[PDB]
């Protein structure tokens, strides 16, 4: 279910070696875990193209603009301004409660 | 005409009888001199021009928005 | 020598184009060569083809133009013997000229690869090429949906409270149908596996699971993706969505939810079809009465005409825009719930190696999905009547109309549209004109599409299961009378949110 | 502007890409049966 | 063989090519019948009351025809237009029960009669009482009165045998007026979205042909060298004294160009010569001064090139220390006598033509047998690159630029 | 160095033929002059109208690309060979498949019938050549010898009979009674894909990547050697008038002068709407039998029709 910390070093090391289209033989090495699950780990947080720091002002900037453009479409903002879709996400909940402060 | 017609009559077509099945189960031509012009050795620039980069396979291991969107939403908001 | 049979067809073919490559490979590099390369320009060709079939854009950095000339001619001969030979698959196996379940397993492979390289294109230009709902178009959308609902005084739903009264006989209800989907099979995925488990234990205590349904209600907003399958049924494919179990329970909780409350407050008016009275037969049926009871239906001995017309909104899931969608759910329900659905149709979509994000129009496997077409037709049927002849139909709000009835007779008369139902995409409707009216709309279409060669008869197209003296009779008054109905409610729908 | 996306066109025209001076035939029907000999034989 | 899979074939067969894919289609009837019947307008489509006709025998009913000439100058059945006044008024004759017939005949008019029409008087006979009558007995009455008719007049009614945004949007209500209006005098043109909005190519094409999320791309969309010039001359400024050093720069053009750029930038400055062995090459060119440290200008270690005229014969020759094949970095070495197996292992790059005093001081200093470290400290304070033919060519380079420009603005 | 080499106009391209669905690989023309026929990779043939340049007719019994057609000249047939190793004769009576020839190892790369006997002669990737009877489908010889496959093969009445070039770059002239190689010729240095007959000059010219050299029948004496054209080359057509035609595999033609080896025109076509501007190629040419107008068939899938230029004179384009 919930992931390890040996777990996330098993499925980094694996996607080193294995790529990103073998998400079966990749699966065979973890425990209880299925291939959608490991890949949805992969993308979602274990990728090092994600980028885990702080937010600049222009990231916030462009984050407040396209948020009011299209409404609830995380998807497809996310990749604009270059964060995860959960992070893009999360961030926009701080800013809302900072500006009701 | 008269020779390979022959030859193809032959093809489709001690004393031995009819009854007997058969019996036995069952270098080229010298080689013609290369005349070749005379090579042109390859030049270092072009030879690097030839450099093929190995394969990296994703199997194998052995975005603009439109302006209008803006107008689009604005217009709701309103 | 051997023949090449159909064992043989698809290796002879990869035997040849291996073959014809190299030998371009030895014409194409210079004499005196220090090295051949040649397995390696094939291992080239074989990547830049796979990732043709995944739709991934291939590139090779460091690699000779020739090289490159020459493989992206060889992959684009490839893709065309393969995409030839799938055009003429699918033709015999909707024929019935094939048996062979192999050859249907590879078809339904090819054609799943060629609609996801089409929809993954879609969505690019979507968010290229602007949206195509333009802002006057989007705003007269919404505008009037606001008149209509707030002329039937319509009271929006609201966030259920956790102490709502009802919702374990919603949760019990969605459970249900969610068990159902596994009632027979034996050594599930292990998914399913997963998707049971939930399911039980949700069984055992349900005010955990009501009140992690409600958190995701009020705060998720970034979802897994969903795989995409397909159901080949012979002459079409129909799309087969795979949500992941938790979601999905939170979706049939909301699905239940959202129509008691619905039907509870009168959203749909009745001309909505399919509704839970009737079966379909009987539906048929009553449109029959309803046809016959109409006043004066039958007489045409001063020039009358009664026209019926069965359409479908064509493409109107894929046209939806979630910008709007969210706009127009937020006039019925609460914005969080509105959030919710929005959001939950923004999702990446995957079937093998290919991937994409759904940003255009529904998803149309998601458990709530049902309510939104119905709701978002009621816009569309809202451009198709006016919003006067739609109130004369649904009735004044105290006293509401049932099904193909109307107040008085006066109030039936007083407009061509006289009976109107939209079963999901399909429509039907009946127009009874007067001479003038057809007279009308006969001089307003040959104006606009005037024809010297009376050619009009031969576009038109009716039943060739009756006999002759059954089929219409395609008179020229009959022909442009129906050409004209046509095209005046066609030009009733912005070409960009759907179309006849 | 707007072009829908069925109806949108990505490539040049054949009398844009030849020029006035060059005549372009589609032929994607032919004219004849199968039915039709191409060399008929006398009655 | 046996015909065995006769419809599913290995190619597409003859019948499924004409059913589907592009055969002659035999394509029988084509309008076979659409005739309106006589009775009927032929703008309204509908039963006339009052027809008239035109001269070319076009028939069809008043009160549709004079709004539409009023409105449009034309006639519908033709291109052509047509003046009112020549529309001819007809007159059509009832039964006793009310149908259409020949006066003189009493024939009832059918869909498939001749109908014949004069144009002086009018009336409309069938078509078989004008000929049999007028064009046998050579009269030209008409029957019903005496007007007299010329040939011309004689016409046939029926012979069997032949942009703005608010376009779009009727009916605009007070808030859609309002919010395209306010729309209109505050809407701005957006900034993000405005912003989001050699031997080998880019790779524009091949992306573009392999993914359809690219726009397609039909076209092909196509590094700095530098060459020694002369020879290069280095002067170290050692504490032992000075070493003059020339640089083989033509033969060895990367080597030599390292090195001078790490000299003008003062990269060896206050370094030591860190490894000095007995019959032996010295060495240095490490800032660290640990033995393992220094580093390219490119940023990492670059290629050798040996050359068969460079070999480590006499002493001084000037090499490049590494650790394997194609990783020269910083460090380098000057031999103190003829090395052969030195040959091929490290890139020869100049030799000592000054100092020759300065080196054997050098050799002389003693070095501790376990580390072959000087006892005492051997530094360069300083190096002079003194002719530096890799900034000529530089020079050069920028000249021939500007000149190309002129020759095509 | 040479004499002044007679002037010959330019030709233009006037008309462009676009139906089929897969790279249009060989050509050819009726002896009449009223249609030709093409063969694709889209494994049809299609006979087209030579005047009008419309489709008359479609013909699909291969499985494979086709590769080579021609017309028989003293018979109603169509003669085609394919990468499925098979070898088709059409009745164009009936529009039907009447007889088919066995016995090849690997795929069909093209075919000439002899102008006199009634003899098929095809060459293929297993390095033969083979000589079949038309009539009875039977190989009477195969011709064996080469080393790569064999891309090209000629015929004529006088001797040699046979000629074939292939990708192990050597030409063979071959006795065709016997079935033996008579003259190898090894000048070229990349494979020989394209051979062509004069037809009254008792020569012939081949072509390789390297440059076309022209020869000297019988004993294969070399002539010349014509050279520019600097790419893979898949044709060679000849005109009566002494106009040769080398089409290449980058989209090239190369327009020369037979007698002196001057080359006067170059043309380079535009690829039709869809496709990359690698996807030009020119895999035939044919002249028809008027010599009017040149066809070439193309890998962009179209079909390409020039004519002879008549207001260009000796001033307007002068020999250089």
């Amino acid at each position: 279910g919930v992931w390890r910390n040996t777990e996330d070093e098993i499925l980094k090391a694996a996607v080193m070696k294995y790529g990103k289209n073998q998400w079966s033989r990749i699966a065979s090495l973890l425990h209880r875990k299925s291939a959608k699950q490991c890949k949805a780990r992969w993308y979602e947080w274990l990728d090092p193209s994600i980028k885990k720091t702080e937010w600049s002002r222009e990231e916030e900037e462009k984050l407040l603009h396209l948020a009011k453009l299209m409404p609830t479409q995380w998807r497809t903002i996310a990749p604009i301004i270059g964060r995860t879709a959960a992070q893009c996400l999360e961030h926009y909940e701080f800013l809302l409660d900072k500006a009701a402060q | 005409r008269v020779a390979l017609e022959k030859s193809v009559s032959q093809k489709v077509a001690m004393q031995k009888d009819p009854m007997e099945p058969p019996r036995f189960k069952i270098p080229p031509s010298p080689p013609a001199p290369v005349m070749h012009s005379p090579s042109r050795k390859m030049t270092v620039k072009e030879q690097q021009e030839w450099k093929i980069p190995p394969c990296i396979s994703n199997w194998k291991n052995a975005v603009h928005i439109n302006e209008n969107f803006a107008k689009l939403a604005e217009a709701l908001y309103i | 020598a051997k023949t090449v049979t159909k064992q043989r067809v698809e290796s002879h073919f990869d035997l040849e184009l291996r073959a014809a490559v190299m030998h371009d490979i030895l014409d194409m590099m210079p004499e005196g060569i220090k090295q051949n390369k040649a397995r390696t320009i094939l291992q080239h060709l074989s990547e830049a083809w796979r990732c043709w079939k995944a739709n991934i854009p291939w590139k090779v950095p460091g690699l000779p133009t020739p090289i490159e000339n020459m493989i992206l001619r060889y992959v684009k001969a490839k893709a065309d013997w393969w995409t030839n030979t799938a055009h003429y698959n699918r033709e015999r196996i909707r024929r019935g000229a094939t048996v062979d379940k192999t050859v249907c397993k590879k078809n339904l492979g090819r054609l799943t690869r060629l609609y996801l390289k089409a929809e993954q294109e879609r969505q690019h230009n979507y968010l290229k090429d602007g949206p195509y709902i333009t802002a006057e178009e989007a705003v007269a959308v919404y505008t009037t949906t606001v008149h209509w609902l707030e002329s039937r005084r319509f009271s929006p739903i609201p966030f259920p409270p956790l102490s709502y009264k009802h919702d374990t006989k919603l949760l019990i209800l969605a459970l249900e149908r969610l068990k159902e989907a596994y009632s027979v099979k034996s050594r599930l995925n292990q998914s399913q596996r997963e998707e049971l488990g939930l399911i039980e234990q949700a069984y055992d205590n349900p005010h955990e699971a009501l009140s992690r349904i409600k958190r995701h209600l009020l705060t998720q907003r970034a979802f897994k993706e969903v795989g995409i399958e397909f159901m080949d049924l012979y002459s079409h494919l129909v799309p087969v969505y795979d949500v992941e179990p938790l979601e999905k329970i939170t979706d049939a909780y909301l699905d239940q939810y959202l129509w008691y409350e619905a039907d509870k407050r009168r959203l749909f008016p009745p001309w909505i079809k399919p509704a839970d009275t009737e079966p379909p037969p009987l539906l048929v049926y009553k449109w029959c009465q309803g046809i016959n009871n109409l006043q004066d239906v039958w007489e045409t001995s001063e020039g009358e005409c009664n026209v019926m017309l069965e359409s479908r909104f064509e493409k109107m899931y894929e046209k939806i825009d979630l910008t709007l969608l969210n706009r127009l759910l937020r006039l019925i329900v609460d914005h969080n719930i509105a959030d919710y659905m929005t959001a939950k149709n923004n999702v990446v979509i995957n079937y093998k190696d290919m991937n994409h994000t759904n940003s255009y129009g529904i998803i149309r496997g998601l458990q709530f999905a049902s309510f939104i077409v119905q709701y978002y037709g009621l816009v569309m049927d809202l451009l198709v009547l006016g919003l006067h002849r739609a109130s004369e139909m649904a009735g004044p709000p105290q006293m509401p109309n049932d099904f193909l009835s109307f107040q008085d007779i006066a109030t039936e008369a007083a407009h061509p549209i006289r009976l109107f139902c939209r079963y999901i995409d399909r429509i039907h409707i009946f127009f009874r004109f007067t001479a003038d009216e057809a007279r009308d709309l006969i001089q307003r279409y040959l104006t606009e599409h005037p024809d010297p060669n009376n050619e009009n008869i031969v576009g038109y197209n009716n039943k060739k299961c009756w006999p002759r003296d059954a089929r219409m009779r395609l008179m020229k008054h009959d022909v442009n009378l129906g050409r004209a109905v046509f095209w005046d409610i066609k030009n009733r729908l912005p070409r960009s949110v759907t179309t006849v | 502007e707007v072009v829908l996306h069925e109806d949108k066109k990505y490539y040049p025209t054949a009398e844009e890409v030849y020029g006035p001076e060059v005549e372009t035939i589609v032929q994607e029907e032919d004219t004849q049966p199968l039915t039709e000999p191409i060399i008929k034989p006398v009655k | 063989g046996k015909r065995q899979h006769q419809k599913d074939k290995m190619y597409i067969t003859c019948a499924e090519y004409t059913h589907f894919y592009g055969g002659k289609k035999p394509d029988l009837p084509q309008t076979n019948f659409r005739r309106l019947p006589f009775d009927h307008c032929s703008l309204s489509l509908q039963p006339f009351v009052y027809p008239v006709c035109t001269p070319d025998g076009i028939v069809f009913d008043l009160l549709n025809i004079v709004p539409w000439l009023k409105k449009y100058g034309t006639n519908p059945s033709n291109g052509e237009k047509l003046d009112g006044r020549s529309l001819i008024k007809l007159n059509f004759s009832k039964n006793s029960e009310g149908k259409y017939h020949c006066p003189v005949l009493f024939t009832v008019f059918t869909n498939n009669t001749h109908i014949v029409a004069v144009r002086t008087t009018g009336n409309v006979y069938a078509y078989e009482a004008v000929e049999q009558l007028n064009i046998k007995a050579k009269n030209f009455r008409d029957l019903l009165t005496d007007e007299p008719f010329s040939r011309q007049d004689i016409i046939t009614l029926q012979d069997p045998t032949n942009q703005d945004p608010s376009y779009y949007l009727k009916n605009t209500n007070a808030e859609t007026r309002e919010t395209l209006q306010e729309l209109y005098k505050e809407f701005k043109g957006d900034e993000i979205l405005a912003a989001t909005m050699a031997h080998y190519s880019t790779g524009k094409v091949s992306a573009s042909f392999t993914s359809t999320a690219m726009v397609p791309e039909t076209t092909h969309e196509a590094l700095r060298y530098q060459f020694v010039k002369k020879k290069g001359y280095v002067r170290l400024h050692t504490n032992k004294g000075d070493l003059n050093l020339e640089l083989h720069c033509d033969l060895t053009p990367k080597t030599c160009e390292n090195f001078i750029r790490l000299c003008k930038k003062h990269y060896y400055d206050g370094t030591i010569f860190h490894r000095s062995i007995r019959n032996f090459v010295i060495q240095g060119g490490d800032p660290t001064g640990t033995g393992t440290g220094g580093e390219s200008y490119w940023g990492k270690p670059f290629k050798d090139e040996f050359r068969p005229n460079l070999s480590h014969t006499g002493r001084g020759i000037l090499s490049m220390a590494n650790s394997g094949p194609n990783s020269n970095r910083s460090q380098f070495f000057i031999t103190f006598r003829s090395c052969a197996y030195l040959d091929k292992k490290h890139t020869i790059f100049g030799r000592v033509v000054g100092g020759f005093d300065v080196l054997t001081a050098m050799e002389n200093v003693e070095s501790d047998p376990k580390t072959d470290r000087p006892k005492e400290e051997i530094r360069i304070d300083a190096t002079t690159v003194f002719v530096d033919p890799y900034e000529e060519a530089d020079a050069q380079i920028a000249q021939e630029r500007k000149t190309q420009l002129k020759v095509a603005p | 160095t040479m004499p002044k080499p007679q002037w010959h106009p330019p030709w233009k391209l006037y008309r462009v033929i676009s139906g089929h669905l897969g790279w249009v690989r060989c050509i050819a023309v009726e002896p009449g002059n009223q249609w030709f026929v093409t063969g694709s990779a889209d494994r049809t043939i299609k006979i087209w109208d030579l005047a009008s340049g419309k489709l008359k007719l479609s013909l699909t019994g291969h499985i494979s690309t086709v590769r080579g057609v021609i017309v028989s000249t003293r018979s109603p047939y169509l003669f085609s060979c394919g990468e499925d190793k098979q070898v088709k004769c059409w009745d164009l009576e009936y529009n039907k498949v009447i007889r088919h020839y066995h016995g090849h190892l690997s795929a069909v790369y093209g075919l000439d019938l002899h102008p006199t006997i009634d003899v098929l002669v095809t060459c293929s990737r297993d390095s033969t050549a083979r000589i079949w009877d038309v009539r009875t489908k039977a190989s009477v010889h195969t011709l064996s010898g080469h080393t790569n496959a064999v891309a090209t093969v000629r015929c004529q009445a006088a001797e040699p009979q046979i000629i074939t070039g292939s990708h192990d770059t050597t030409i063979r002239l071959w006795d065709l009674v016997a079935g033996k190689t008579r003259v190898t010729l090894t000048n070229h240095k990349k494979s020989v894909r394209a051979v062509v007959l004069h037809p009254r000059h008792y020569t012939f010219a081949s072509g390789s990547p390297d440059n076309i050299k022209q020869w000297k029948f019988p004993d294969g004496s070399f002539i010349q050697n014509l050279s520019g054209h600097n790419a893979i080359i898949n044709t060679l057509t000849v005109n009566s008038d002494g106009v040769l035609v080398s089409g290449a595999d980058n989209g090239t033609m190369h327009l020369w002068d037979w007698r002196t080896g001057y080359n006067f025109q170059r043309v380079h076509a535009a690829v039709q709407p869809g496709s990359l501007d690698s996807e030009s190629g020119i895999f035939a040419c044919a002249f028809d039998q008027s010599e009017s107008r040149l066809l070439t068939a193309e890998a962009d899938k179209t079909i390409k029709v020039y004519r002879e230029d008549d207001t260009a004179t000796e001033e307007t384009h002068p020999v250089s």
